[PDB]
DNA sequence: CATTAGCATGACAAAGACA
DNA sequence: TGTCTTTGTCATGCTAATG
């Protein structure tokens, strides 16, 4: 069982806005989809995106807990 | 032995980290708090660097002491002139004081600049790989 | 001659329709 | 399954500068 990274303020919050997004366009690909909430993304104020952001830091840390040791090693081509 | 020896640097880069995600700071942040209140700017890969040991234990050394202090209290040349450089190394590796000021105002570039390319140039040229 | 710091680039995270 | 998409973070290579 490999460990995966811990989730971004992005990541979060588009796996629920992103299950948003399908529900009111369920036949609009990920690919678009995924285009469109990057652009509403960019106009979420800092004080909007700060929720977001804590919860992906209290997520950062909270999966250091059960992975103290963990490390990012990316494999270069 | 008075500084950190190998095991006690891996301990504090240990807490370093722990503390910096702890008050929710980037490797970025840190970089830019430590150069606006220690007057000494880091950039987010020497912090990476630092957070997980790769550098070498005399740099870890050096770097340790000025991020104690954060931790404490939180508590570029053109393409085409490159080019024509290459190629003027390729003439000549060691130009002259006198060459080299020429070289600079032909591409108006400051000559200390220039004087150091060529060094630097002449290093690499050195190298096994 | 020897050594340190920094910028730009590549890889990886999760979720879904399409071929 | 692989293709194609998003943003944020980390690690690496090459370049510039100092003693």
């Amino acid at each position: 069982d490999r460990v995966k990274r811990p989730m971004n303020a992005f990541m979060v919050w588009s796996r629920g806005q992103r299950r948003k997004m399908a529900q009111e366009n369920p036949k609009m690909h990920n690919s678009e989809i995924s285009k469109r909430l990057g652009a509403e993304w960019k106009l979420l104020s800092e004080t909007e995106k700060r929720p977001f952001i804590d919860e992906a830091k209290r997520l950062r840390a909270l999966h250091m807990k059960e992975h103290p040791d963990y490390k990012y090693r990316p494999r270069r081509k | 032995e008075e500084p950190s020896d190998l095991e006690e640097l891996e301990q504090f880069a240990k807490t370093f980290k722990q503390r910096r995600i702890k008050l929710g700071f980037t490797q970025g942040d840190v970089g830019l708090a430590m150069g606006k209140l220690y007057g000494n700017d880091f950039s987010q890969t020497t912090i990476s660097r630092f957070e997980a040991l790769n550098l070498s234990f005399k740099n870890m050394a050096k770097l340790k002491p000025l991020l104690e202090k954060w931790l404490n209290d939180a508590e570029s040349i053109e393409t085409n002139i490159r080019v024509a450089l290459e190629k003027s190394f390729l003439e000549n590796q060691k130009p002259t004081s006198e060459e080299i000021t020429m070289i600079a105002d032909q591409l108006n570039m400051e000559k200390e600049v220039i004087r150091v390319w060529f060094c630097n140039r002449r290093q690499k040229e050195k190298r096994i790989n």
